[PDB]
């Protein structure tokens, strides 16, 4: 990319694509990714299925987790059982109560957290539009391994490249134009700066 | 000092590079003709001794 | 948005990039060294003997994948280390960001060619290589 379009404020590669300065200087350098084009109508007509897989999987990782939960459960109160039954000390008894309490905790929020996981990448998916970013990179190759046929992304001045040649500057232009026929001044400043 | 990284990024294409440092070379490729464009425009400029 | 970063860092940000890879033990380097020889051995013999079996097809891709991630997979930790080689070397008037370039293709030629199945090192044979490759494109700026 052209140092001038891009640095010298006010940068019009910015306004030419209502993005932010520090988005620009982070996609440029190979920092983000962001998305190029998304075929809408398609993830429209998927979400149904989409979400059916989604919540096979969910409930396929809560059953797993439920019934491992179960069995240590059982085993823990089989260990406490054969406590009482060798007689030891009750405080001991107490500490791998607890112990085991720690274990389970920890376990349960491990698998709360990956279920956090999974429902963040459904939530990213659902409201995908062009010109965002992804900065987790575990986040936007989970996409990539789910839908690559479902989006495109990319980084770089290629990136740049790919939305340039996909602007229809007339539409864009007197979207702006009407946006100025309303007397919104706070908006109206910014779509004069951009109409310019 | 650009055509030395252009010259090593069209070597390291043909090679079969790994992701990360084929964009860290285009990254610093980038840097180097912003430099050649307008030296001193973004952070430390490059200098001479 | 009139919006600035300070942007003082880049190859701290390199480094960020690739800082949360683990490190490797004594011998973990050969645990991915056989994966990679019969995935080598595997793709020649695809190449040559086709056709013979469908469930010889998947099992074949399956491991040439386990080669390709092997190749990836034993990459990561060096650039850790390869950043203290080249810091050795610092302040000559080149910055450090360019000799870590230089230091990974270095890295790559010593990696293609570790050795057949011998026992041997990686480290110290990658600093073998490393060490000259660096120098050398030193030197080459005379």
């Amino acid at each position: 990319t052209h140092i001038w379009y891009f640095k010298g404020v006010p940068s019009r590669l910015g306004y030419l694509l209502d993005l932010a300065p520090k988005d620009l200087e982070k996609i440029i350098y190979f920092a983000a990714y962001v998305i190029t084009s998304v075929d809408e109508e398609m993830r429209h007509n998927e979400l149904s299925t989409l979400e059916a897989e989604m919540a096979v999987e969910r409930k396929a990782v809560e059953d797993q987790r439920d019934g491992e939960l179960e069995a240590r459960a059982q085993k823990l109160e089989a260990d406490l059982a054969e406590l009482e039954a060798e007689g030891a000390k009750a405080d001991a008894r107490r500490k791998v109560r607890d112990g085991g309490e720690r274990e389970m905790r920890q376990i349960r929020d491990r698998a709360q957290r990956e279920l956090d996981r999974l429902e963040d990448i459904w939530s990213t998916f659902t409201k995908l539009a062009p010109k965002q970013l992804i900065v987790d990179e575990n986040l936007y190759r989970e996409l990539v391994d789910r839908y690559g046929e479902y989006f495109t992304g990319a980084m770089g001045a290629e990136s740049i490249q790919k939305l340039i040649e996909n602007f229809d500057i007339d539409a864009e232009a007197e979207s702006l134009r009407d946006v100025i026929r309303n007397g919104k001044g706070q908006k109206k400043l910014r779509a004069l700066k951009r109409l310019k | 000092r650009v055509i030395n990284r252009n010259n090593r990024l069209k070597r390291l294409i043909d090679l079969g590079a790994p992701e990360i440092i084929v964009n860290n070379e285009k990254r610093m490729l980038q840097e180097s003709v912003d430099a050649l464009f307008d030296n001193g425009r973004r952070g430390r400029p490059v200098t001479g001794p | 948005l009139d919006a600035q970063s300070p942007a003082a860092d880049l190859v701290r940000v390199y480094l960020n990039g690739i800082g949360k890879t683990a490190l490797l033990n004594a011998a973990g380097e050969v645990e991915l060294a056989k994966r990679i020889e019969a995935g080598l051995y595997a793709e020649h013999l695809l190449e040559t003997r086709k056709r013979l079996g469908e469930n010889r097809k998947r099992d074949l891709a399956a491991v040439v994948r386990d080669g390709e991630a092997a190749r990836r997979h034993l990459l990561e930790a060096n650039l850790r280390l390869v950043v203290s080689l080249a810091k050795r070397y610092t302040g000559r008037g080149m910055p450090l960001l360019d000799l870590i370039q230089e230091g990974n293709l270095g890295l790559i030629r010593a990696m293609e060619k570790f050795d057949y199945t011998k026992g041997f090192k990686f480290s110290t044979y990658a600093t073998w290589w490393i060490r000259q490759a660096i120098t050398r494109g030193m030197a080459d700026q005379s």
